[PDB]
């Protein structure tokens, strides 16, 4: 369970100052230990190239046959996100580390499929070789993970409050008109780092008040009286402040460029 | 030195869940698919997927790091 | 590395154990060395649950790195008790061993992890006394709308052998019924040579059942008609035993598997109240 997972102990952080130190940090060893000159990269270029490889790697599961469960690729993008929060992007290629990242999370979220359909899905000697890399590169994903592999994702919350909002909120007509739009929000916080800093029921909770909020209705009461916060005003407070939180940083997430992207692609593969 | 039953005290930080079996009298089971009698012959029952459900959709909502 | 090695413990289809000691705080642990798949399934299985449990009667993944998983070192099992002879088996030793098993399994249950391989060797024992569940490498997590071959043939539950897809904790309810049963009669309880011939002494045993003790038996896919008999009553199969001893044994081993007693409800039954208590676990007997 989430509430006492390693996901809570050591995977979520309490601000966006962390993460950024943290890959700070990794970049800063990364060029130390290289020097014992403009080849290397910053670190907002590694964060471009992260988000860009995180949008391969989406697309990848997607186009994966056998469909991939949402909970595989929830795993392997958090996987991604973790590896690259301690590690730099000039020491691994990002291309080897998503791929090895969703053969992880197969492994892990028990999706059972050989190794030889998952190189048939890439685009075979091409594959052998994705294959043997991808077969040097597990065991130091698993170490840089810190052995923790259970990775908890927001779509069962999401299920379980339209289950609770269905029962419990005669108000509100539908739940079930407060998906398309939930969803939606639920994949763009998913491409922001709030899954570092926050908990999936609270993702999942923001993101079906912010498809209520689209649509017009207003759920403080579901908060207020249904979840019991009025004994608590404190906490409604601070559900309620890290809800806005997370919806700033929706608001300000900046997508990748196409020219910025080559040209950081360029400067990484002359670094490799 | 008998022993004596104490109930599993695991701090959940969010909404408190309602207990397994009262899930059919509070209404939650007419939203959750129902178990196919193949299912139910091995032992599964839809109250065991909506308790799971609310339980995580509950779980650490009011905790921070 | 950390961690000399000592001694040689034993062999395995997926992995070899040694008995070493850590030097940083020179402590006696267990290191199992895992013998273009990629990393072993069962070794991922088994990091990926111990390192989200935390019980004082589930083994303890202390460490690991590559790849070798280091756990608390076990002195013996519940294997080797119920097999030696000079060992004499009270009934408070018995309570004690099934208070930690069922305490052990009612803290798995609550996180939504089956075991699923649920024996007396897969009970291990320390210096201390204290019981833990290991053989973590079938458990899976339910609640989630599964192999019907799981669990050993001795120990796996009607509803399994039946080739049930869909099932909860009484494929693990079962499987310590049939071990409290071995504590008693110092012997395995069903031991079937396959399936049918599991399901054979099953009903021998217990009888067969009916669609009053079991609504949908006839909607598993594996099903099969049996011959009718009576059932040998509980109270001569099990001679020395008191009547709450009987209704928790007549509890674990319901053929409905939505009405077997679950790990809490078994640990809130009058036999674990009733005098005498369970042993202390640093007086259990020690072969
Ligand atoms: N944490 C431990 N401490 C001490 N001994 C252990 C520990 N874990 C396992 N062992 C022992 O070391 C050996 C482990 O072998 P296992 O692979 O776990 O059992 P196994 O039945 O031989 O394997 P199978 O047939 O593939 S299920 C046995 O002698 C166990 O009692
Ligand atoms: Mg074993």
């Amino acid at each position: 369970m989430y509430h006492n997972s390693s996901q809570k102990r050591h995977w979520t952080f309490s601000s966006e100052e962390q993460l950024a130190r943290l890959r700070a940090d990794a970049n800063r060893k990364f060029r130390c230990k290289a020097v014992a000159d403009p080849v290397f990269l910053e670190p907002h270029e590694e964060m471009t190239l992260c988000k860009y490889y995180e949008k391969r790697l989406l697309e990848f599961c997607s186009v994966f046959k056998p469909a991939m469960p949402r909970s595989v690729v929830g795993t392997a993008c958090m996987y991604f996100k973790r590896f690259y929060l301690n590690n730099s992007v000039m020491e691994y290629h990002p291309r080897i580390i998503m791929l090895t990242c969703a053969f992880l999370a197969c492994k892990v979220d028990e999706f059972n499929v050989s190794s030889p359909q998952f190189v048939g899905n890439l685009r075979p000697l091409g594959q052998e070789k994705a294959l043997e890399q991808i077969l040097e590169y597990e065991l130091l994903l698993i170490q840089q993970l810190n052995f923790h592999l259970i990775v908890h994702n927001p779509y069962r919350p999401f299920e379980g409050f339209l289950i609770d909002l269905k029962t419990r909120y005669p108000i509100l007509e539908n739940p079930e008109i407060l998906r398309k739009t939930a969803d939606d929000f639920l994949n763009r916080i998913a491409l922001t780092d709030a899954y570092l800093l926050y908990t999936p029921s609270q993702i999942a909770l923001t993101a079906i008040l912010s498809s209520a909020s689209r649509a017009g209705i207003t759920m403080e009461s579901y908060l207020s009286e249904s979840l019991m916060l009025k004994e608590n005003r404190t906490c409604l407070s601070q559900l309620l402040d890290i809800m806005k939180s997370m919806r700033n940083l929706v608001k300000k997430y900046e997508p990748p460029r196409s020219e910025e992207v080559a040209v950081l692609k360029q400067k990484l593969e002359r670094c490799h | 030195a008998l022993y004596e039953y104490q109930p599993l005290q695991i701090e959940t930080y969010g909404p408190h869940v309602p207990e397994l079996e009262m899930l059919g009298r509070l209404g939650y089971l007419n939203h959750v698919r129902a178990a196919s009698p193949q299912d139910l012959a091995g032992g599964y029952t839809s109250s065991l997927a909506c308790h799971r459900a609310l339980q995580d959709a509950f779980s650490g909502l009011f905790w921070q790091p | 590395k950390r961690y000399e090695k000592l001694d040689f413990l034993g062999e395995g289809q997926f992995a070899t154990v040694y008995k070493a000691r850590d030097k940083n705080t020179n402590q006696i642990v267990a290191i199992k060395k895992i013998k273009k798949d990629g990393i072993n399934r069962t070794a991922l299985r088994e990091i990926k649950l111990l390192q989200e449990l935390s019980h004082p009667n589930i083994i303890g993944l202390l460490d690991a790195f590559g790849i070798s998983l280091v756990f608390d070192f076990m002195e013996t099992n519940l294997e080797v008790i119920i097999k030696d002879n000079s060992l004499v088996l009270t009934p408070s030793h018995i309570k004690a061993y099934m208070l930690m098993t069922l305490q052990g399994l009612e803290y798995l249950h609550q996180h939504w992890i089956l075991h699923r391989d649920l024996k007396p060797n897969n009970l291990l024992l320390d210096e201390n006394g204290v019981l833990k569940l290991a053989d973590f490498g079938l458990a899976k997590s339910f609640g989630s709308p599964y192999t019907h071959q799981v669990v050993t043939r001795w120990y796996r539950a009607p509803e399994l052998l039946f080739g049930a897809r869909m099932y909860g904790v009484g494929v693990d309810m079962w499987a310590v019924g049939c071990i409290l049963a071995e504590l008693l009669l110092r012997v395995p309880f069903l031991p079937g040579d396959s399936d049918l011939d599991q399901l054979t002494r099953i009903f021998e045993t217990l009888g067969t059942p009916t669609e009053e003790q079991w609504p949908d038996m006839c909607s598993l896919p594996d099903y099969v008609t049996f011959k009718s008999f009576p059932g040998i009553p509980l109270h001569h199969i099990f001679s020395a035993a008191g009547d709450d001893l009987l209704d928790l044994i007549q509890g674990l081993f319901l053929f409905n598997p939505c009405a077997r007693i679950t790990a809490t409800q078994a640990l809130k039954m009058k036999y674990f109240s009733n005098r005498p208590g369970p042993t202390p676990g640093c007086q259990l007997p020690r072969p």
